[PDB]
DNA sequence: GGCAGTACTAGTATGAAAGTACTTGAGCTTGATC
RNA sequence: UAUAUACAUAAAGACCAGGC
DNA sequence: GATCAAGCTCAAGTACTTAAGCCTGGTCTATACTAGTACTGCC
């Protein structure tokens, strides 16, 4: 992407559905949004248990 | 207005920590300053 | 290490009766058959032969659990027709069907070869 | 038997059961019972304490 | 043939926590004395 | 003929990997 | 009436205690220094 692109594609909006398949970058951003799910689930359990 | 919720807010109430991440105070207005936005912004300037 | 023997499905050991007949107290003329070491092959034939008998009000089977091999067949007939008679006529009627099918399949073979 | 799964978050995660003995190697339990223990069947394990 | 020195082996000796509570130091106020 | 061979030992700790 | 000293309170800095539950596997566990004993070489 070009510097200072605030458009929907550059900032992570994925316009494809799992069926048509994600394009390369949308695959990476989709992986960045899923890492935040894995991390929370690993962190919160040890706090909710203490 | 971003406030803390979920488990991070639960440690605050339980531990009764002196300094919460997000202290907040809701304020209600009595007279005509409640209905009018202009009369309200006046009190708004007095609290800030 | 706990896997049951393969033969344990179709073989009876000492003391197990093949069939066990217990009357059913909920209902008049209702009987409940218990067949050890059988499965849906045998149970389904009979049920479907009992429902042709117009003097049979109810017939059905179930395998209580798949890991233990037995069938449980409830039969309810009309008065003055015994549910043990219903279940015997069912078995003799299949034998008279399957003996007719094995003879008709042998004729179609000889016809089929060189004919 | 009493029957457990860790961690025990509330008290529905220890409930007394009534044994029935079946072959092969795994404890077997009704599917409605998988709501309290919060256990789905993929490689899970559950303790058994015989009073 | 015996004694001394050196080497080897065996045993013994030693960045990317956070928060709360307590203690110490400094500053301010009051009292006493000149 | 009688009588006898009865159970104990694999330490503990450290880090590492995985499971739910 | 003013100045100095003492006492009390407040704020800041430093130190001490905790960070999920159960379970299965594996690999690996001192080194260095000193003292004593044995063997070899030389007188
Ligand atoms: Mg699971």
């Amino acid at each position: 992407f070009i510097k200072d692109d605030y458009g929907p594609e550059s900032r992570g909006f994925v316009e494809n559905s799992y069926l048509a398949g994600l394009t390369p970058t949308e695959f990476f951003f989709h992986a960045m949004g899923g890492r935040e799910g894995l991390i929370d689930t690993a962190v919160k359990t040890a706090e909710t248990g203490y | 207005k971003n406030v803390t919720l979920g488990v991070p807010r639960l440690k605050e109430l339980i531990n009764i920590s002196k300094k919460p991440k997000t202290p907040s105070l809701t304020v209600f207005l009595l007279g005509q300053s409640a209905r009018d936005a202009e009369r309200a912004k006046d009190i708004l300037c007095r609290l800030e | 290490m706990n896997a049951p023997p393969a033969f344990e499905s179709f073989l009876l050991f000492e003391g197990e009766k093949k069939i066990t007949i217990n009357k059913d107290t909920k209902v008049p003329n209702a009987c409940l058959f218990t067949i050890n070491k059988e499965d849906h092959t045998l149970g389904n034939i009979i049920k479907s032969q009992l429902l042709k008998d117009p003097q049979v009000l109810f017939a059905g089977y179930k395998v209580p659990h798949p890991l233990e091999h037995k069938i449980i067949i409830r039969v309810q007939t009309t008065p003055d027709y015994s549910p043990q008679e219903a279940f015997t006529n069912a078995i003799t009627d299949l034998i008279s069907e399957l003996s007719l099918l094995e003879e008709r399949f042998r004729v179609a073979i000889k016809d089929k070869q060189e004919g | 038997v009493i029957f457990n799964r860790q961690p025990t978050l509330h008290k529905m995660s220890m409930m007394g059961h009534r044994v029935r003995i079946l072959p092969w190697s795994t404890f077997r339990l009704n599917l409605s019972v998988t709501t309290p223990y919060n256990a789905d069947f993929d490689g899970d394990e559950m303790n058994l304490h015989l009073p």
